[PDB]
DNA sequence: TATGTGACACGTGCCTGGAGACTAGGGAGTAATCCCCTTGGCGGTTAAAACGCGGGGGACAGCGCGTACGTGCGTTTAAGCGGTGCTAGAGCTGTCTACGACCAATTGAGCGGCCTCGGCACCGGG
DNA sequence: CCCGGTGCCGAGGCCGCTCAATTGGTCGTAGACAGCTCTAGCACCGCTTAAACGCACGTACGCGCTGTCCCCCGCGTTTTAACCGCCAAGGGGATTACTCCCTAGTCTCCAGGCACGTGTCACATA
């Protein structure tokens, strides 16, 4: 598959195919997908990243939708990204 | 049609013993789509103000630049580029 | 006190009940149209966004209280909360 | 009598968890005042979107919508 | 004899010096066009200026007749010469400088200028800014009859706000006086041209389509169309008392830092690295302490061959003219002056009027010492008198040839019994023979209305030569030294 | 442009006043801004509703979400009565 | 033509015209562009209305970008619509 | 003599920043991003009309909160107060 | 005076926002009396603002290959930051 | 203290998408031109910025107090967890039929350009 | 406050040129509409128990100012930079023709994870 083949855990096919079926253009070039796939999974690894770090402070080896919100509210980059974005819990 | 195995796997990556519970699976998976949302309509906007049909690698590339803020923007993009890189090679 | 500070920071819980805001929202949306139903996650969501709002809102007039050299809040801190961040109406 | 449905206490335990110490009078029917209408806003777009679709019942999903075009995004919805 | 019996018949009210032959023909010429009522252009070189000539033809207008008034417009530093000389050659006649601040201007309007036409009326000698600030206000009310605009490279561009402010005034008659009649093309000829014959040329694409044996017929017809507007005397064709011009263009080799810059390193950057680059890449950097002059001129710049020239005119013992386009060399020169001990004068735009007229004045006297005198391209290189001094050099080299060559003839003026000599510093292989070429290029389209010679140095013995002026009253091609003949 | 129906449309609602060219640019650009917000609302409504074909029904929710609650109520009335005229 | 039918001022085919070749949608239906020409009429002729009052009161005939900019900031729905803006002049 | 001052910025419209210190304000910055850019006039005209409107905002929110606070005169905690309230914060 | 050392520097482009500047962007707001510190917190926070819309005009006008910042990469840029100009 | 519980790792049949290859044609990268506009600086004046002063409006520190808010207890009203029962309404599917798009001609609409004019300038005073 | 003509300068009106709207006509794919399918949201009686309310109070606090004293504002100097005027070039915006390869789909193929019952075990209750 092209994810092992570019290195990427995320799946590259399925992200190629909601850009097709999501009809955002007319046609998608080949280096899109890989592209995206890699924005997505460096940004879902830093968001985890800083959430288990949380988990770690408060003795918890689960992390909860509680430590998601202190990890986004901690980090300023984080914040200006989602701007204000309030957890289920 | 989630990201619930990847979002796993690249936890495991960075986090060996953090195992994330179902709700904040779901809030992972919520906050991806909503990144990915974001970033394919920047994408289609700056492709139908500049009248391209094709989304290539360089949208992705701007989408990224103006929506992450800060160091965000950079790591994402290199991320990218690495991909790509090794997609093409 | 400080301690019922420190209690409702840590709790998450929905502080505001379920049924007085449940009637508020149908009360309103009868305004709008007229024999409507509701789903308990749309009464929850709202509730949730509503209690999100109100505690910025708090944060907010606290802060300028704070700047009037005054611990006790006052409405004309809220008048001047609302008047800076535009949502006045 | 809804909008009078929000207790006193209520409104002393958000002003207590947004770190507020010592509230007024004036403060309880103010605050009603505002939820008062941040709900008349939310509910009247939400219904907007409801009719949208030709539904009779409001979604959980319209609500979500509301909020993102109001400039606040929910997860777990 | 019969030069000094015309004088006295074409204007009794001229007392002083004679006017020459050339003279005697451009104010007939003046006369006979005032006369028949065209408007003409003097396109005198700079040496045997027409200033004596339409300041004759002022006062025999003034002389008989009416006694209208009269408006000179004339850059910032000319302005107090044409005074000067008004004053000293036609005596009897009132002359005001209209040059000073809005209070100072209403002050001397009020003074020194009736409202109503008077028999006694001032001739007015403004420059350009206050004109084209005044002529709606102050100037609109007064009818001015006969108007003269020296240097009219001033109005080259047809879309010049000062050619709007003109015509908003009423004019009977125009005069123009041009040391070079036109530039290297054909845009602003034309326009000069609609300016002082609105009837004759109207549109720009007719004197397009009008302007090998073919190329030959075409400068031939438009010679023949302007002939009776324009009038030219040359200075060696009449005038045989003053010495001949040469002009050698010297060229240094580039230094080890100029080398490693242009490694390192759009045009503007390299000229600044192709004239002394030491102060600009000081600047750059930030530093507030400056380089030792010795330190300078053995690293950066031509200050090598600058001063190999200097110690040369030392030793021949005449006054030097150094012309620098850029404030920063200016002021480099200027302190390497002062720091040498020589005592230096510059003139440029910072400089006030009466600043610039007393500097003038002490180089003008014999008993000073100031044998280097510097003066910009802009401001100075057209207007001013400086016959004290005999040898020239321009260190840089601008787009336009008429201004260099207006720079250059500056000292070349009449009475001038040293001869005159002209220096330019080129480096080689650069961008300055780029230049060099445009302005060959320019001046030969002027004109028609070696390579191993650049790249080698000049020696001691090429240095002595060429200082050694015994011809005036050497090879047209010699190494690192090279001249240009017209 | 929109200059023509700006101008002839301001002749209707006051025949006397006239308006500036600079004026007419910035109605004109705030015309284009409109119809660029209804435009964008109605495609973003269709994509969440899958609906390739956009009507008057998704031009008129567009309406009633951009448009505050007093501007949205007077512009929906002359909506429906164009589209009743034009069938 | 069309537009004289349906008795609006602004062209019907021009507004056609900007949706199809804009590409917001496969297909464009033929009530779009004459419900969206009449929003379009009203919000004109209110701006112009306020715009107009304006320049009476300023007792000036011609309408310049500061009385445009007086009428925004008067009407409360106009100002919720265009309070982000900011007019030349 | 204050109050005659508000009544006429207030009233006639013009460019109060200076455009030539403001150009180069706005190249320096951009150096930062991008080295060797060259700017249109339009842009930048636009770059200070945004700049001196936000300005304005800025310094109505900065009296309001004096006003507040029983206080004329404007003080720098009165601006932060606004930028943080405002949520533009930095 | 013959050194004449020193390039006589002209001042920092930040400090080119003049006191009188502010002075008159404060009254248009309808401040009447102005503290000392405010210059320096109004050049700071035009500093931040202008920085922000120039990355994003910047950034805009990389995605279309020009070297030159046009007046419409501007215009988006603001409109992206919630300020849209009009007129321009 | 301990337990058992729902959260977590796993084969398993699968089941609906990725990739493995021919294609073919219209979007994208690229060689060349032109002249619109931009970068730099010199010249001058001229309104604008800044350095120094006196002082009077104003920010700020402290006090007695007298209005209003925090805290604790018997109590009363409503949130809520459960349970039944009906059902309008959400949601998936074959359909067949009125509705959107290209294309050939068309014929008149407004954008490109020329000319005169007349609301609004400014004039410097009383 | 209005004053005579004055001087602009964008507005009115007209003209020609022509590429944008429109009507007559086929169609094959999007949609409104009868049916049902199984699921959720409507109300309420029954117990109750944590949650809400008002009287008492007494003590931290909001408000007016009293003195101060210092940090701003306005005006006479001047002194330093904008700015309009202007010469000349040249990087780069904007456009056309071209040809090249890559992105959309169809025949196909073989493995990924998605719905579901299961063994177990880290807190989180007790
Ligand atoms: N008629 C004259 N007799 C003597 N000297 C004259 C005469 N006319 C001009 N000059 C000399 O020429 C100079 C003034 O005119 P000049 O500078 O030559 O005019 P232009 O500006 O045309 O070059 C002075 O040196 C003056 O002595
Ligand atoms: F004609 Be100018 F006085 F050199």
């Amino acid at each position: 598959s092209r994810s092992s083949k570019a290195g990427l855990q995320f799946p590259v096919g399925r992200i190629a195919r909601f850009l097709k079926a999501g009809k955002y253009a007319e046609r998608v070039g080949a280096g899109a997908p890989v592209y995206l796939a890699a924005v997505l999974e460096y940004l879902a690894a830093e968001v985890l990243e800083l959430a288990g770090n949380a988990a770690r402070d408060n003795k918890k080896t689960r992390i909860v939708p509680r430590h998601i919100q202190l990890a986004v509210r901690n980090d300023e980059e984080l914040s200006k990204l989602l701007g204000d974005v309030t957890i289920a819990n | 049609e989630t990201y619930k195995i990847y979002i796993f796997k690249v936890l495991k990556q960075v986090h060996p013993d953090i195992g994330i519970s179902s709700k904040a699976m779901g809030i992972m998976n919520s906050f991806i789509n909503d990144i990915f949302e974001k970033l394919a309509g920047e994408s289609s906007k700056l492709a139908r103000y500049n009248k391209k049909p094709t989304i290539t690698s360089r949208e992705i590339q701007t989408a990224v630049r103006l929506v992450l803020p800060g160091e965000l923007a950079k790591h994402a993009v290199s991320e990218g580029t690495k991909a790509v890189t090794k997609f093409t090679s | 006190a400080l301690r019922e500070i420190r209690k409702y920071q840590k709790s998450t819980e929905l502080l505001i009940r379920k049924l007085p805001f449940q009637r508020l929202v149908r009360e309103i949306a009868q305004d709008f149209k007229t024999d409507l139903r509701f789903q308990s996650s749309a009464v929850a969501a709202l509730q949730e966004a509503a209690e999100a709002y109100l505690v910025g809102l708090f944060e907010d007039t606290n802060l300028c209280a704070i700047h009037a050299k005054r611990v006790t809040i006052m409405p004309k801190d809220i008048q001047l909360a609302r008047r800076i961040r535009g949502e006045r109406a | 009598d809804n909008i009078q449905g929000i207790t006193k206490p209520a409104i002393r335990r958000l002003a207590r968890r947004g770190g507020v110490k010592r509230i007024s009078g004036l403060i309880y029917e103010e605050t009603r005042g505002v939820l008062k209408i941040f709900l008349e806003n939310v509910i009247r777009d939400a219904v907007t979107y409801t009719e949208h679709a030709r539904r009779k019942t409001v979604t959980a999903m319209d609500v979500v919508y509301a909020l993102k075009r109001q400039g606040r995004t929910l997860y777990g919805f | 004899e019969t030069v000094i019996k015309l004088q006295n018949e074409l204007c009794p009210l001229l007392t002083g010096g004679q006017l020459k032959s050339y003279q005697l023909k451009g104010v007939k010429w003046l006369i006979s066009l005032w006369q028949n009522g065209l408007n003409g252009i003097l396109a005198d070189q700079m040496g045997l200026g027409k200033t004596i000539q339409t300041i004759g033809f002022l006062s025999h207008l003034k002389g008989n007749g009416l006694d209208g008034p009269y408006l000179v417009i004339a850059p910032l530093s000319t302005l107090s010469n044409w005074f000067n000389e008004i004053a000293r050659f036609t005596p009897s006649i009132n002359a005001i400088i209209y040059h000073g601040d809005k209070n100072q201007r209403d002050e001397l309007r009020r003074k020194h200028m009736p409202k109503t036409v008077g028999p006694k009326f001032p001739i007015v000698i403004t420059s350009y800014e206050v004109a084209m600030n005044d002529a709606k206000r102050i100037l609109r009310h007064y009818p001015w009859k006969y108007v003269v605009i020296d240097e009219g490279h001033r109005l080259k561009n047809h879309k010049c706000k000062l050619l709007r402010e003109l015509k908003h005034l009423k004019m009977d008659n125009k005069l123009l006086l041009t040391g070079t009649p036109l530039q290297n093309n054909l845009s602003e000829l034309w326009s000069l041209l609609n300016f002082i014959l609105p009837d004759i040329f109207t549109s720009h694409d007719e004197f397009e389509s009008w302007f090998e044996k073919r190329r030959a017929q075409v400068v031939s017809k438009l010679h023949g169309i302007l002939r009776p507007f324009i009038l030219r005397r040359m200075k060696c064709d009449v005038e045989l008392s003053l010495p001949r011009k040469k002009e050698i263009i010297m060229y240094a080799t580039m230094t080890d830092h100029q080398k490693k810059f242009q490694e390192h390193l759009l045009v503007i950057q390299l000229r600044k690295n192709c004239n002394h680059p030491d102060l600009l890449q000081g600047q750059i950097d930030g530093s507030y302490l400056y380089p030792p002059v010795e330190e300078i001129v053995g690293q950066c710049g031509k200050f090598r061959l600058l001063e190999r020239l200097l110690v040369r005119l030392f030793a021949n013992n005449h006054k030097v003219l150094i012309f620098s386009q850029w404030t920063k060399l200016l002021d480099i020169m200027d302190y390497y002056f002062s720091e040498k001990g020589f005592e230096v004068c510059r003139i440029d735009g910072s400089v006030k009027l009466d600043e610039r007229r007393r500097q003038i004045k002490d180089f003008s006297d014999e008993k000073s010492s100031c044998s280097i005198f510097l003066l910009s391209t802009r401001a100075g290189g057209l207007g001013i008198n400086l016959t004290a001094a005999d040898t020239c050099i321009l260190y840089d080299s601008d787009w336009n040839p008429q201004m260099d060559l207006q720079a250059m003839d500056r000292c070349h003026r009449i009475g001038q019994t040293k001869p005159v000599h002209v220096y330019r510093l080129s480096t080689a292989q650069s961008i300055e023979t780029r230049v060099l070429k445009r302005a060959y290029s320019k001046l030969k389209l002027e004109h028609v209305v070696e390579d191993k010679l650049i790249q080698t140095d000049i020696s001691d013995a090429d240095l002595d030569r060429l200082l050694d002026r015994s011809d005036l009253t050497f090879p047209v091609k010699g190494p690192g030294w090279e001249v240009v003949l017209p």
